């Protein structure tokens, strides 16, 4: 189905309509509490051990 | 708020408050709970 | 899926796994947590403990004494339900500041306020009739003092007073009747204590931003659950540290000797945490007069939702109030671990004012003001 | 279970892709001056009107006490 | 007299070392259970249309 | 009395624009505005006036709500570019609220109650 | 940065009723150590002061 | 509405007030509402009591003389508290009936039967340890019978008897313990009562007729509030009797002694209502065995909803079988207070044969035939 | 009609029974309450 019969989102380049038709793969999350780890990075956690 | 706000907020009226026959019929509970201390306690020499 | 098979599941689930909560909610927001889980240490210890305590005259303090020797870790259940009952008291004082901080009594809450001004006042006569049952001298002299205020009322105080004393002054009967109420009362505040947390579920909590949090709600048991943990084990730190490294620091020497009615102690004072109702009661010159400030005081706590406006950091002269009200609440409770004396009676009787000032003057008015000034 | 209007773009990492407490030793000091830069009027206000009406109180009590003597 | 008033006084000292190192290590790993659970929170970007 | 308010309304108005000042500084931090610190449980006339509302200020309101408690939990404050862009004391529901309040004055004076009740949950 | 080995996840993480036994043995050693440097600690802090001191003395 | 604006109300209102009830209900399901009233009794009359009780040996048999010649309506309130016991399990044994008569237990309230058996069961064990604290002959005799029974568990026996104690022997620990866990217990009882009834009013009550009743469905609280107080005024004749005419009727003479630890009693036998578990224990040869079928009694009783197949009438072959178990029940009633003859051993083993078969083998398959025949 | 129904009226086949992995990781569980017994009483070398 059309987003726009479904959604019905308002019309304009607005910052939230931007990112629906087109999201961006560089997503910066908030990082003055945690630093991310280099994204893909593999394996078990270490906080099972801790 | 419903206490103060109420009343500052011009809400308590005249014609708002309850009637003095309403405030008649609703005092006259007061007779009730002394005959029911009364009935309770008995401390009287009112059977004489 | 499965907690929808089961009614119990899914009342449990409901309250305490998948309930939205706000989620900027702050470490003030832990003394509910750590009140309820202080009633169940004291519930607990105290169950234990009833089965060496004997509630006679002639056995309870000998039998306190066995029960600190000879009872395999009879010491650490012991020193574990005196201090218990302090860390309980500071919890709740504690929380009902926030409380008063934040104006959380506020519309649509009033019913949670006032559970809990009733679940206050069942904790204070549970301590002071829990406090008689080692039968020391403070025991039996506070007991006496306090059960005496009952004779301010006229005509019929006297024989209230030995109607619950059970003869013509504290002995055997009063020690029996005090242990069975004793025993009872902590179920009453475990009802109570249900229906307290029950009511504020219809609502949710409020938030330290004091505005509407229904938009940023996430689920209670995964994220509150360890939050609570760690104010849990904070608490665990301090209980530890009382039971076992300072245990009568909290206490009164006197209360280690046996109860004598011939020979009153040179200072009769209560436990810390109701040394503020004390000092109210102290200062004023008049029996009935004292009985009936301290009645008003918890009048003007259950009447906080209906006559108070204020609330927390944006609302910034009661704000500013609130700290006043705290200093002399503080005041208060030093001022009543001191003997009587001018100088004391005279700012016991400032104090006990301005308490009266802060909430029945301050909280209304002040709180109007604010409201005018910012969205007038 | 009250339906919020609301428009927005909402972004999570997992958990095991940040650290836990590494932040907590470099923001220590800045939180430490922001809570008493916030708190510090009224813990002010709470400490001198405690400490001096105590204070008051106790050298009139001394003082009362040196009235006694002989 | 002082040990016969207190007569546990080693013992309870023992316990309570021990207690108030296992309950400081105890807050610690409680802690970091904390900031685990909550880090996809603390960390998440929020955008929308709104600037005021 | 009469010129006694005609005096003591200039001494209010700055005591009021001092206290708008201050508590506005506050709340730009937090991107809110003054209308949005109003609770439509505390109040159900702000219930009342919130439903006299176009859709797109209610989202514009929530939104701005969403922010404020997002940046709470993080014990953030907005960014310069932000907090130099923001209006606390623009206004979106005192003309309707003032309103309500009118009209509930005005059916009190003639023994009427207010057509709603506070919202009721369960 | 660091992270835990996949071979050691499969042998004492992946299923609960090994892990179990695991974090038992784990909870008893942990005991025994805390205990000893506790006792260690104390008997040192204390030498010439307690009653066993005075006993093996009088030997 | 004013029960729509409070959240206590607006429960009361639905759970006690407009609750919607089969109208065909008879008196006998009035059982659980006389079951609420008489454990209300018991709480109330112990709480009374304890305020004149010592939980101490050499004072216990003396505090219950005091309570009974001095204390002001103490004879009356300890009468009351005796026989309310054995009127609670009159009236908790017919409801219990009831319900294996009518199959109540089955889909979907197997919830309501299973709280039920945990109901029964913290009941014997609070009257037990109740009977315990008087401190005659027969307290000391049967808790001492009862309790040294661990000793068929292997290996560990004598340490849980031990632990039990407190000692040795039963003594002074043990009837101070006893008197805590007996205190304690009755509050379990009424959560696990508020829990039960919450469990009924998901799916409603089962009726006379045994058919669905969704299509006549009447207000609780004004149709039959006055039908529960007509069977509530029986029950307070009988009590009334009970109390004032023939207070020691259903007690054991025995129990006027001081307890005695080196004489024992010629014949030691409990309290009516635990007669039929002592005749199923000693007619067995096997201590072991005896606690085994004891324990096999009350697994087939929570099993009863998932193998317990007929109901009432229009089931008449179990309908009649269920005169039979009755039969049953009161001759092992019957058995428990007489002496050990070979006689009454095979009679008693036989009984408890007849009951492992009714529970087990008749109600499945004997009910299994009966749906064949009506709707095969 | 939970529990002897089921089985009467054919509703529980092969099918519909647990795996034989499924009753060994339930009986897996039959060591971790016998080691967290041995645990919480500790009677160590009480083997004979
Ligand atoms: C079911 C719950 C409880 C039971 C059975 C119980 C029982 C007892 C008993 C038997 C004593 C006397 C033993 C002794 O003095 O050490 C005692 C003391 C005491 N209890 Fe509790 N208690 C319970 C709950 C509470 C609660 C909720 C409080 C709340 C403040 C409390 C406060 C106290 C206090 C202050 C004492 C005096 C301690 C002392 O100075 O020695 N108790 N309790
Ligand atoms: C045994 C005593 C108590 C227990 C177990 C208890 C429990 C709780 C809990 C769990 C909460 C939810 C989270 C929280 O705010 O911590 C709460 C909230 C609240 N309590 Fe208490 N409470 C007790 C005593 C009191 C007292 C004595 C008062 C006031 C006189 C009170 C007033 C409130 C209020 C107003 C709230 C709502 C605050 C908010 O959500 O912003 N409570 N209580
Ligand atoms: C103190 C003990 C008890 C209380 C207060 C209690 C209370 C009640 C009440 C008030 C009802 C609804 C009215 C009625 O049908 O009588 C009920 C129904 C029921 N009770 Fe009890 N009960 C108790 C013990 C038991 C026991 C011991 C059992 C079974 C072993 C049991 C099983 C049931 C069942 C199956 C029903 C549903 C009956 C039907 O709707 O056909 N209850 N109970
Ligand atoms: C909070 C609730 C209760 C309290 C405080 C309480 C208290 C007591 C006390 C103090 C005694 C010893 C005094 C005496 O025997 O006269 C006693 C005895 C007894 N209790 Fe209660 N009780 C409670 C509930 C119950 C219940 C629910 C039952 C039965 C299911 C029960 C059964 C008994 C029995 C059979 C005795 C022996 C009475 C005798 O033969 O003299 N009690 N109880």
């Amino acid at each position: 189905s059309d987003a726009v019969e479904v959604f019905k989102p308002e019309t304009g380049l607005t910052p939230t309509n931007r990112l629906s038709m087109a999201p961006t793969p560089y997503i910066k999350y908030d990082e003055h509490n945690h630093k991310r780890f280099p994204p893909g990075t593999e394996g078990r956690p270490f906080a099972y051990f801790v | 708020p419903i206490g103060v706000w109420s009343v500052f907020q011009g809400y308590v009226t005249p014609a708002r408050l309850p009637s003095i026959q309403t405030l008649t019929r609703v005092g006259a509970w007061g007779g009730v709970v002394v005959v029911g201390g009364l009935y309770m306690v008995q401390p009287w020499d009112w059977l004489a | 899926r499965m907690h929808n098979k089961i009614q119990l599941l899914s009342v449990l689930n409901t309250h305490l796994v998948a309930y939205p909560t706000p989620m900027n909610l702050n470490y003030s927001w832990n003394g509910g947590s750590l009140a309820g889980m202080m009633l169940a240490s004291q519930m607990l210890t105290g169950i234990l403990l009833a089965m060496h305590y004997v509630g006679h005259v002639d056995y309870a303090f000998a039998s306190v004494q066995h029960l600190m020797t000879d009872v395999p870790s009879g010491m650490i259940l012991r020193y574990a339900h005196a201090n218990g009952a302090s860390l309980f008291f500071i919890v709740v004082y504690l929380h009902v500041l926030r409380g008063m901080y934040y104006g959380s009594g506020a519309q649509p809450r009033e019913i949670v306020w006032i559970s809990g001004v009733v679940i206050l006042l069942v904790m204070i006569i549970t301590a002071f009739i829990g406090y008689v049952l080692p039968w020391g001298q403070m025991s039996f002299w506070g007991a006496t003092v306090i059960t005496s205020l009952a004779t301010a009322i006229p005509v019929v105080g006297k024989h209230i007073m030995y109607w619950l004393w059970g003869g013509f002054s504290v002995d055997n009967p009063t020690l029996n009747r005090f242990y069975s109420f004793h025993y009872t009362l902590p179920f009453i505040l475990a009802g109570l204590s249900v229906f307290h947390i029950a009511a504020l579920h219809q609502y949710g909590s409020t938030n330290p931003l004091g505005v509407n949090s229904q938009s940023s709600l996430i689920s209670f048991g995964s994220y509150f659950g360890a939050k609570d943990l760690v104010g849990a084990l904070f608490l665990a730190l301090v209980f530890s540290i009382l039971v076992f490294f300072y245990p009568d620091l909290l206490g009164h020497p006197d209360n280690l000797i046996p109860a004598n009615p011939y020979s009153t102690p040179q200072h009769i004072v209560p436990e810390w945490y109701f040394l503020w109702v004390y000092a109210i009661l102290r200062s004023i010159p008049n029996k009935a007069m004292g009985v009936l400030a301290i009645g008003l005081v918890f009048a003007s706590l259950f009447a906080m939702p209906f006559i108070g406006l204020g609330g927390g950091k944006f609302r910034i002269i009661t704000e500013w109030l609130y700290w006043t009200f705290l200093a002399d609440v503080l005041l208060l409770t030093w001022l009543g671990g001191n003997e009587i004396t001018p100088i004391t009676s005279f700012v016991g009787q400032c104090c006990t004012a301005y308490l009266f000032f802060y909430l029945l003057v301050c909280q209304p008015l002040v709180g109007y003001l604010e409201t005018q000034f910012a969205h007038g | 279970r009250q339906n919020i209007p609301l428009r927005e773009i909402l972004y999570q990492l997992s958990p095991y892709q940040q650290d836990v407490i590494r932040q907590t030793f470099t923001n220590a000091p800045k939180t430490f001056l922001r809570f008493f830069k916030e708190k510090g009027v009224g813990l002010a206000t709470f400490g001198v009107l405690f400490f001096g009406i105590k204070g008051y109180t106790e050298h009139e009590m001394h003082q009362e006490r040196l009235a006694e003597r002989y | 007299l002082a040990w016969a008033s207190y007569p546990y006084q080693d013992e309870m000292r023992v316990m309570g070392i021990k207690a108030c190192l296992m309950i400081s290590i105890l807050i610690g790993f409680a802690a970091y259970s904390k900031r685990l659970r909550w880090a996809p929170i603390k960390s998440q970007r929020i955008v929308m249309d709104v600037v005021n | 009395t009469s010129l006694l308010k005609q005096v003591a309304l200039p001494v209010f108005n700055s005591l009021a624009t001092t206290y708008r000042s201050v508590v506005g500084a506050k709340l730009a931090k937090y991107g809110l505005r003054f209308d949005d610190l109003q609770d439509p449980l505390k109040d159900e006339d702000v219930a009342e006036a919130l439903r006299r509302l176009p859709p797109d200020v209610v989202v514009a309101r929530n939104c701005r709500l969403r922010r404020a408690l997002d940046l709470s939990c993080k014990h953030e404050a907005l960014p310069k570019d932000l907090l130099e862009k923001q209006t606390p004391e623009l206004s979106y529901l005192q003309d309707v609220l003032n309103e309500v309040r009118a009209e509930r004055r005005e059916r009190a004076q003639l023994g009427a109650p207010a057509p709603y009740t506070r919202i009721y949950y369960d | 940065v660091m992270r835990l080995s996949e071979a050691l996840y499969q042998t004492f993480f992946k299923r609960s009723t090994v892990y179990i036994p695991m974090l038992l043995v784990g909870a008893y050693f942990s005991n025994e150590a805390i205990d000893y440097a506790v006792d260690k600690m104390w008997t040192t802090r204390n030498k010439g002061k307690l009653f066993s001191d005075i006993i093996a003395e009088r030997t």
